């Protein structure tokens, strides 16, 4: 958790804004403005942003779809190229789609990203 | 903090190898050793400029005399029959301390005088200590 | 895997490069036997009178070119959409948009093919070639074997992105014990362009000595 | 010392319960220890074990004070890694390790762990 | 340089080039070595001047024999020794006929005739007893 | 002789021409049938209008060009690895590099097959022509047949010593019998550049005479 | 043991460095330069020299690897284009890999070399 990784990525203020007495806003800094800055992208959907029109990633226009390996196969490539316009410092390395075991209607998504630049892993969780 | 030479060549040379396994390791680990000491002697004197520098000076002691390895280095133990003697000679920096007069001479020199004249009746150790209240 | 069902061959037209407005769809009605992508790569040897190494240098790399046939019939009893209306609705692909003077992005997509790691096949049309066989005594045509053309145009701010995640402009570097500074600004040259001299990699770090890290410490290398 | 050995014999019986059974086991960071408990271990299964011998100072908390770490769960997944390529026919040597800093222990204080003609432990 | 450790560990020792084997061309070089140490066969195959260095001794007239036949392209050859002593600098009329006298003996005809392998024989210390011999 | 089994083919591509950074490798699935190495020599044909006497000079040596073709698949039960992960490998070769705004420098090489004295074809890729065939249902390909061709690029570094023991700057020549230095100073010419003159020759070695040289002695020809 | 071939390599430091009271350092000339030449070069792995970071001969990168053809034939290619970098002044002229008749792990290269410019033989061993 260190000041090294601030000076590749900044700092900038972080997705639940909440706001505190002593410090001002809380800050994202490095490491982890770089994962909120990918929840902030998928928790979005293009057209809500006031003036940026398409930002945000658009899985709403194909939802209430059949799960196939043509829709999980679409899902790959929407998740992929949209990163790339949107997160210019967060490289995609695999996308794995796959429905739950639990529930058969819901499928669940998983991105693996790595940071251009650095191979540095997070030690433990936090901010 | 001093890095030695001796750590930076390939290990086929022997330098950080087991000590005396062949018999070329020790006159090659003495001919580094006159080599070393020029560059600890550098090394030295960057960290003596807080002290070299002062203006509450309050020491003979110039450029250095420091041994250039750490004491559980393999480096160390090559030359461990004559580092008492090594060491005895590198104390000539005591010899050296006329010039920790020239300093004060120039030291003086912001404040515009001079040093004193040095003169017959000295007993120069306890000259020096008011030239050194002096700056 | 989950299902068991044809994946068909979409062409989407779109009218800017990036992607955002659309034209129209066309989904096949049977899927090409085969694509065939081309690529090419122009390289000049150097020619020099005092010296006879050889050694080419690079000129331009020719955008790729997909190449598909497709067939679009209605003798069969089991399709009923007449030829009329889908090459109709093909040309309007490979053809002048009047909004922006030029022809429209085609990205034609099927199934989980990757055309090397895109989902889809930006590019426009060069080529189109119909060959109206079997026609009816109504004169309405049967059978059509038409013949694709593309060239690949794929949009520049996807492009931008990927030269900025192979060769970044900062590095943060984490050393292991023992390797000299004069022996990592080398493997900065890696991907940073011509590494960082020793000296100002030094520099940037604020390194008080050459040999002053410890192994443990992360290094940032910026050109 | 025979503490460490009392240890291998364990392990190296546990590994004689069914047939495709291997161990990969922890060595002594002492060298003195070291050294003895190769000499001294005397069990009839010698050959389903395999020693490594220092211990890692890998990349977690607690990179200042990397956390000492067994060198056993590294190697094997590098057999696994191998075994995935390569098939089991080849030997899981010189393969380069992921998230370690440096052997606790100097290479050099080590050359003595390799005997061609007794037990040697990998190093 | 740790010789024991597993390496890269450079060696003098000379190994031998990869023979070709010519079948019907392979001689013999019958002379007075120096040393004579090989115990357990009659007429034995050396193929390098590095192995036969090791195996019959140095700086002898057979040896620079051996030395300018695997210069001029030779791979293989039999070396078949005199067992009686190494002559003076000088070959002596009463020594001169120890040589002859052994190279019509049943003892090196036996070691020629038994192996069947060689195709063409040779003495090169014949020129041994150029100068003085009368 | 040691063992039985297949070597196959490896592309490594390499960032720089002189073969030290690594960009990824490439093991082929089956090794290719045949590989075809194609060389060629320009030589322009000098005319005049006084004489008839035919002789071409050289004007360029082109370099070498590698066509081999792959196959990959997908179908068989022995194979598992998808098409779209080594097509994507394949096609990261015959690549622009963002480090270094070229295309990478490949190494083909496999088993003790020699491409004229080297162990590998370092080159770079100059086409490369995917045919997809029999895709599943889910569109995903099972059959793929790639043709490639290469361009011979080879480091500098190496040719630079390969001249310097053809043609060397120095040369010692050990005589024999009666060789005169008229005679010796002519057979410097095979590889000397035109060989020194005999007295030019009888100067470097400081030879007394022209004749005062014994024939166990060593003559040295700089040039 | 000639000046002649002093001449054509120079004279330079035996690779055991072992100093003398008389004549200073050993100093390797013409012919024994050369040899020496290869024996710095095999003796060094790349990474070690201080500053010219690839300079020596990176047989450590495969070995605890499979006797077979394929690594005897990728010894003798790495072999090959290593001398024609690292050693202008020795060609390499055949390059013979087999593993030894008594202990069948370890395996033994033999590189014959000619000087460049010169066809002279060394007339016995020494220095």
């Amino acid at each position: 958790e260190n000041q090294i990784l601030t000076q590749l990525y900044g700092r900038g203020w972080a997705f639940p804004p909440v706001f505190s007495l002593e410090k001002g806003v809380e800050m994202a800094e490095g490491a982890e403005d770089v994962r909120q800055s990918l929840q902030i992208l998928f928790s979005t959907e293009p057209g809500e942003r006031l003036m940026r029109e398409n930002y945000g990633c658009g899985l709403n226009d194909f939802m209430f779809e059949n799960i196939r390996n043509e829709l999980i196969a679409e899902i790959e490539s929407h998740i992929h190229d949209n990163v790339l316009r949107y997160e210019p410092r967060a490289d995609m390395t695999d996308i794995q789609v796959r429905q739950s075991p639990g529930m058969g209607n819901t499928l669940q998504v998983q991105v693996m990203y790595r940071l251009r630049g650095s191979d540095i892993n997070q030690q433990i969780q936090g901010v | 903090s001093y890095y030695p030479v001796s750590d930076t060549l390939p290990p086929c040379y022997g330098l950080q190898h087991s000590l005396s396994e062949s018999e070329h390791l020790l006159p090659l680990h003495q001919f580094m050793l006159p080599f070393e000491q020029l560059l600890a002697c550098g090394c030295q004197q960057i960290a003596m400029l807080p002290r070299l520098l002062a203006f509450q000076r309050e020491g003979y002691e110039v450029w250095g005399d420091q041994w250039p390895f750490k004491s559980g280095s393999v480096n160390d133990d090559a030359h461990q029959d004559y580092a008492p003697a090594l060491k005895d000679l590198l104390g000539q920096i005591a010899l050296d301390s006329d010039h920790e007069l020239d300093i004060i001479n120039y030291l003086l020199g912001y404040f515009g005088t001079q040093r004193a004249p040095r003169t017959f009746t000295t007993q120069l150790d306890d000259f020096r200590a008011v030239q050194q209240g002096y700056l | 895997l989950i299902e068991r069902g044809l994946a068909k061959l979409t062409i989407n037209a779109y009218k800017d490069r990036e992607g955002k407005i659309r034209a129209g769809t066309l989904q096949a009605m049977y899927n090409p036997d085969s694509l065939q992508l081309d690529y090419q790569t122009d390289y000049q040897q150097s020619q020099a009178i005092n010296s006879e190494k050889q050694s080419s240098i690079y000129v331009q790399a020719k955008p790729a070119g997909l190449s598909l046939e497709l067939i679009f019939d209605a003798t069969m009893p089991g399709n009923k959409t007449p030829i009329e209306e889908q090459l109709m609705q093909l040309k309007q692909l490979c053809s002048v948009d009047a909004t922006s003077n030029e022809t429209r992005f085609l990205q034609v997509k099927w199934g989980k093919m990757r055309w090397e790691s895109r989902g889809y096949f930006a590019g426009r049309a060069k080529s189109l070639s119909v060959n109206y066989t079997l026609f009816d005594r109504d004169a309405t045509p049967l059978r059509v074997r038409v013949i694709l053309a593309l060239v690949a145009d794929e949009s520049l701010v996807l492009q931008e992105t990927e030269q900025n995640l192979q060769s970044p402009a900062k590095i943060a570097l984490r050393i292991q014990d023992g390797v000299s500074l004069a022996l990592m600004a080398a493997s900065t040259a890696s991907t940073l362009s011509g590494g960082v001299d020793y000296l100002t990699l030094a520099w940037q770090n604020g390194l008080d000595n050459l040999n002053g890290f410890v192994p443990g410490e992360i290094l940032q290398a910026t050109r | 010392v025979s503490l460490w050995s009392q240890g291998w014999e364990a392990l190296l019986q546990l590994s004689q319960v069914r047939p495709n059974l291997f161990v990969l086991l922890d060595a002594p960071d002492n060298v003195e220890q070291a050294q003895k408990c190769m000499t001294t271990l005397s069990s009839d299964y010698r050959q389903w074990g395999a020693a490594y011998w220092p211990r890692l100072e890998t990349t977690y908390q607690k990179i200042f004070q990397g956390t000492v770490l067994s060198p056993t769960a590294a190697v094997a997944a590098v057999i696994q890694r191998t075994d995935n390529d390569a098939g089991v026919w080849k030997a899981p040597a010189n393969i380069a390790l992921s998230q370690v800093i440096r052997p606790v222990k100097s290479y050099l204080q080590g050359s003595v762990l390799f005997n061609s003609s007794g037990t040697s432990l990998n190093v | 340089m740790e010789r024991l450790q597993p390496g890269v560990t450079l060696t003098e020792s000379i190994i031998t080039m990869g023979q070709q084997e010519i079948p019907s061309a392979v001689p013999v070089f019958i002379g007075y070595t120096v040393r004579y140490p090989e115990q357990s066969e009659a007429s034995v195959r050396i193929d390098s001047l590095a192995e036969y260095t090791s195996l019959f001794g140095d700086d002898h007239v057979m040896m620079f024999a051996v030395r300018h036949y695997f210069d001029n392209g030779g791979q293989q050859a039999f070396v078949l020794p005199l067992k009686d002593n190494m002559p003076s600098v000088e070959m002596t009329t009463a020594e001169a006929e120890n040589l002859i006298a052994a190279l019509r003996s049943a003892t090196v005809s036996e070691a020629i005739g038994g192996h069947s392998q060689i195709t063409l024989i040779l003495v090169p210390d014949m020129a041994r007893l150029n100068d003085s011999d009368i």
